[PDB]
RNA sequence: AAUUUGAAACAAUACAGAGAUGAUCAGCGGUUCCCCUGCAUAAGGAGAACCGUUUUACAAAGAGAUUUGUUUU
């Protein structure tokens, strides 16, 4: 009956390859594939769009930098991880 | 693992630095630690984006606190 | 060693991180400044007396003497201990074009 | 664990006359009582320097500064020996991350 | 009967310890180990340059019998073009003491050099429960070696010490200066008054408990007029010293004394450093530092010998040396919290015996012993799918 | 071979005059007596500055001292001046 | 320690968060570090204009300053 | 002694101003040794309980009792 | 179960290995736990950590209670 519990830290390793959206305490977020993490949810990011977020207008946010390799995201800041990436 | 492998294979390379306040470094990456300290060559300082206004050129190595740093990429433009 | 012992049950004067001023007795405190206090007040009106304010928000405690001499009120009124300051980037291609 | 160097450092300074400047741009003269493993600071016979601007105290002689809300520590030359600085400093961050 | 099963557990050292000799110049100790660990489990081996250093003795010390025999089988083998001897390691043992309080086993190594003996290992003991335990065991590459040592070194005064050297033999054993306080036979009387530190009036005080063969005053309790005095009496035999005991709490003269079986100073010591392990106070604290890790081997005339030729601290600044094996460290209290403070800043991260030290406070000693010790909506389809 | 740490490779420059840019539109100069792992740091015959705005216009003040101790959460970036 | 979830464990939950943002979504799973797991998230930045859906997300238990029911 | 206090404060009424401003009032139920809450029938400014992480108090009001 | 002082721990330091020890770092009563001898179970072996209990010369004074993810903005 009682069907299996998920656990988060599991969902971010079954992240892995996918594109994942990571949104910071901030109006900023950074969209990649998300390489790998560490115990802290520090995050290595390929190929990463980093966006500013207006709050009333999500058409009107600002594409602050089209990043190419790999990026080591602090998880000092990062708030939400969204698998999958936006919509 | 995956983050200490990344720092193996990035000292070197040219890299972007973004603090949380966010100031942004360019440069070569002479050295890196475990906190996010970092040690780089050729700084430019921008903020937010290269393409904004230059606030510093550097002539000497830069150290910037791990605990300031909000990203660290490869730089490949 | 610099404990809080020396003040306990004695009147002091605590400054927030906010920048507000308190008058009060430190009744109790941990090893993380957490102050335990009564009879508090500004710098000035009675606000209460028992309240716990968290040690991360504690700046600065001063021990006081007598609770009578003084007060004031045309002061510059005193800061925060962030310096959070606007476009600090401004400043700094401000000093940029200055150094040019 | 690590860090020790300055708190070794303040325990050198106790009874030297020090000025502290916070966060809060706050200045304070004061003689160095006692120190922790927080770099929180004990001051004696304290007065407000550059100007009594700050008059909140006024009725204090002795504070207690948590050590989170320093901004400055203002000593004098003849306080420290430049050469155990240096040589400590070395000998530190080679322990911190070995 | 207690028995010496002593001659057992030599027997077994003997036994299962193999001498290796004429090595290679470039073996080291790990090639001795490499080549020898199919012979059996090794709990040791030592690595020693003869005389000309043209070649290498080695000690190992096998678990068991059996790999000691299997050593030996590799006698007249050859290593590299080395024709190497492997034999038991017997009647090469020697036992020294009273070398000064501050020679190193280099010193020691060097000593024995100087009569061109090579020594191949030198064991020196833990001051775990004793800190002033001082002697060491030696063993060196042949019988006739150890009657040389012998000859050579056994009455040698070396910095002001009569040197004792002595072919091993527990059984031999000397029986120590301070044996009557070792065997409870010392009583420590205190709380005199001045007029009565007075040997005769003890001696007529005490001597119905049995015949006292000492009786020691410490010096310069009279010339301070000290308002407490103490004394101590060594008894012949245990018993009297027992029976002495009732005088406790008693009426001597005027004064009301105190009479206890005298403590031995390894024993006050720990009772000191318990004291010291405990303590919430500040002033007492705020004038010593620690240094640690550091091994059970080191007595405080090193680590003071240390603070003098390595730190150029003057003697008269430290106060006192402690060992605390128990977080393997030591404490030294010196005169003032600033000089002490000061020690902590120069010694943090300085190297002792070629190992980098750190230097803190007790709970900085504690801690460090103790530390030691693809798509959003896919994910959520297979959850909801679950569900 | 090996790896220097960036603390390391600062620790370099003891004893040199290094420039300090402090939170707050602040930066110092002076020569680098010791830091820690926090960025804590004792400058002898140091020189702050003081960077505001007003209006639309930059101004500066400036202050000079024997000997500071900094704390580190104020530091954000270190160089050579 | 204090707050059991498993109370929690399948409704909709008001979770605020320490830069300033608030999120509101059903409770799916958890740890003892308290990031979570939500279901139908919705991130509101500081009244209803300033809404956006981000579906399923983890938020990470380091920067949580209150949870509530919803 | 001050978390203490808060371990025996268990059911007294409370009001919580946090680092954002806000203000909590309700009723005590569970304290732990970081300082973090939950209470009972609470008013944000309609709750029933509420979780507070301890790092974001400024302060507590507590009864003069 | 605490500190300081009276208060002097003498007697030449050393004087037999982790082969050392006085709760000096212990004995005993219990709880939980890391592996083996082994299919099991069950002797027993290598034990670790927490909690009861068994030890301390006298006096006086003053009185230590701080208790073993908040401080690198």
């Amino acid at each position: 009956m009682s069907l299996p519990e998920i656990l988060p830290l599991e969902v971010i390793d079954k992240t892995i390859n996918q594109k994942v959206l990571i949104v910071l305490q901030s109006n900023r977020e950074f969209e990649g594939t998300l390489v790998g993490f560490d115990d802290f949810v520090n995050v290595i990011l390929e190929d990463a769009v980093e966006w500013l977020i207006d709050p009333e207008d999500e058409s009107r946010n600002e594409k602050v930098m089209q990043h190419h390799g790999r990026m080591l995201l602090s998880g000092n800041n990062i708030a939400i991880l969204v698998p999958g990436g936006k919509k | 693992s995956v983050t200490t492998e990344f720092l193996s294979d990035i000292i070197g390379k040219t890299v972007n630095v973004k603090l949380a306040s966010g100031l942004l470094y360019s440069g070569r990456l002479e050295s890196i630690d475990g906190f996010m300290n970092v040690a780089l060559s050729s700084a430019t300082e921008h903020y937010e984006s290269n393409n904004n206004k230059l606030l510093n050129k550097f002539n000497s190595d830069v150290f910037l606190r791990g605990t300031q740093v909000m990203y660290i990429s490869e730089q490949k433009i | 060693s610099a404990t809080l012992k020396d003040y306990l049950n004695k009147r002091v004067v605590i400054i927030k991180v906010d920048g507000e001023c308190l008058i009060a007795s430190l009744n109790g405190f941990d090893k993380n400044t957490n102050l335990f206090i009564t009879n508090v007040f500004n710098r000035k009106e009675f606000i209460c007396k028992a309240q716990l304010l968290r040690g991360s928000e504690i700046a600065l405690v001063g021990l006081i003497d007598a609770l009578a001499p003084i007060d004031e009120k045309k002061v510059p009124m005193l800061k925060d201990t962030k310096n959070k300051i606007e476009n600090e980037h401004v400043i700094w291609e401000k000093v940029y074009e200055s150094k040019t | 664990m690590g860090s020790m160097l300055f708190f070794s450092f303040f325990k050198t300074l106790v009874d030297q006359e020090v000025v502290v400047e916070l966060k809060n741009d706050i200045e304070i003269k004061g003689t160095l009582q006692s120190v922790d493993q927080f770099l929180n600071l004990k001051l004696d016979n304290i007065s407000c320097t550059d100007e009594k601007k700050y008059p909140h105290l006024g009725s204090v002689r002795n504070i207690f500064i948590r050590g989170s809300t320093v901004r400055y520590v203002y000593l004098n030359k003849n306080m420290v020996d430049t050469n155990l600085l240096q040589d400590a400093t070395r000998r530190e961050v080679m322990t911190e991350r070995k | 009967t207690s028995k010496k099963a002593n001659e057992a557990l030599t027997r077994n050292r003997e036994l299962t310890t193999v001498l290796v000799k004429n090595l290679p110049k470039s073996y080291n100790q790990n090639k001795v180990y490499k080549y020898f660990k199919h012979c059996g489990p090794i709990i040791h081996v030592d690595v020693a340059d003869s005389l000309k250093k043209n070649f290498r003795f080695a000690r190992i010390e096998f678990a068991r019998y059996d790999g000691a025999l299997a050593a030996i089988t590799k006698t007249h083998k050859v290593v590299g073009q080395n024709e190497i001897i492997v034999s038991h390691l017997t009647e090469c043992t020697l036992w020294m003491t009273n070398f000064p309080p501050s020679y190193t086993q280099r010193n020691i190594r060097d000593l024995l050099q100087d009569i061109n003996v090579v020594a191949l290992s030198i064991r020196l003991p833990s001051l775990r429960f004793n800190t002033s335990r001082r002697f060491a065991y030696i063993d060196v590459t042949s019988k006739e070696d150890a009657r040389y040592c012998v000859e050579k070194l056994n009455g040698l005064k070396i910095e002001g010490y009569t040197l004792v050297t002595k072919v091993s033999n527990p059984l031999e054993k000397s029986k120590r200066t301070d044996s009557a306080t070792l065997e409870g036979r010392e009583i420590m009387i205190r709380n005199l008054s001045t007029e009565l530190l007075d040997e005769n009036l003890l001696r007529e005080s005490f001597e119905g408990f049995g015949s006292i063969e000492k009786i020691n005053i410490p010096a310069g309790q009279k010339e301070h007029s000290f308002n407490n005095c103490c004394a101590f009496m060594v008894f012949e035999n245990k018993d009297s010293a027992e029976r002495a005991l009732q005088m406790n709490r008693s009426l001597l003269g005027n004064r009301e004394i105190s009479v206890s079986l005298a403590d031995k100073k390894p024993f006050l010591e720990r009772n000191e450093v318990k004291r010291l392990l405990a303590s919430r106070n500040s002033k007492e604290l705020e004038t010593l530092i620690c240094l640690f890790p550091l091994s059970d081997k080191v007595s405080p005339s090193l680590i003071c010998q240390f603070l003098q030729e390595e730190i150029h601290i003057n003697e008269k600044d430290i106060r006192k040396i402690l060992l605390v094996s128990d977080f393997n460290g030591a404490i030294i209290i010196f005169r003032d919290s600033k000089f002490a403070a000061k020690m902590l800043m120069i010694l943090n991260g300085s190297q002792f015996q070629g190992k980098v030290i750190r230097s803190g406070t007790i709970n900085d000693m504690k801690r460090y012993y103790n530390n030691q010790q693809m798509s959003n909506d896919d994910f959520r389809k297979m959850f909801l799918g679950e569900l | 071979g090996s790896m220097e740490t960036p603390l390391d490779l600062l620790k370099l420059n003891l004893d040199e005059r290094v420039y300090i840019k402090l939170r707050g539109a602040r930066t110092l100069v002076g020569t680098l007596q010791a830091f820690d792992s926090h960025c804590n740091i004792v400058l002898s015959d140091a020189v702050e500055t003081i960077y505001q705005l007003n209006n639309e216009e930059l101004s500066e003040s400036e202050r000079r001292c024997e000997m500071v101790f900094i704390r580190g959460d104020t530091v954000t970036l270190i160089s050579t001046p | 320690a204090i707050l059991d979830l498993a109370k929690y464990k399948d409704s909709k939950i008001r979770v605020k968060l320490m830069g300033g943002k608030l999120v509101i979504g059903v409770l799916k799973g958890y740890d003892q570090l308290m990031n979570l797991v939500l279901d139908d998230t919705v991130e509101y930045m500081s009244i209803s204009k300033n809404a956006r859906k981000l579906g399923l997300t983890v938020i990470r238990g380091t920067i949580l300053v209150s949870l509530s029911s919803a | 002694l001050p978390l203490y206090l808060l371990t025996n404060a268990k059911g007294q009424q409370m009001q919580i101003e946090l680092k954002n401003g806000e203000i909590i009032q309700g009723i005590l139920t569970n304290v732990d040794n970081w300082m973090n809450l939950t209470l009972s029938n609470v008013t944000e400014y309609k709750l029933n309980e509420i979780y507070i992480r301890g790092t974001f108090i400024k302060f507590i009001k507590l009864q003069d009792n």
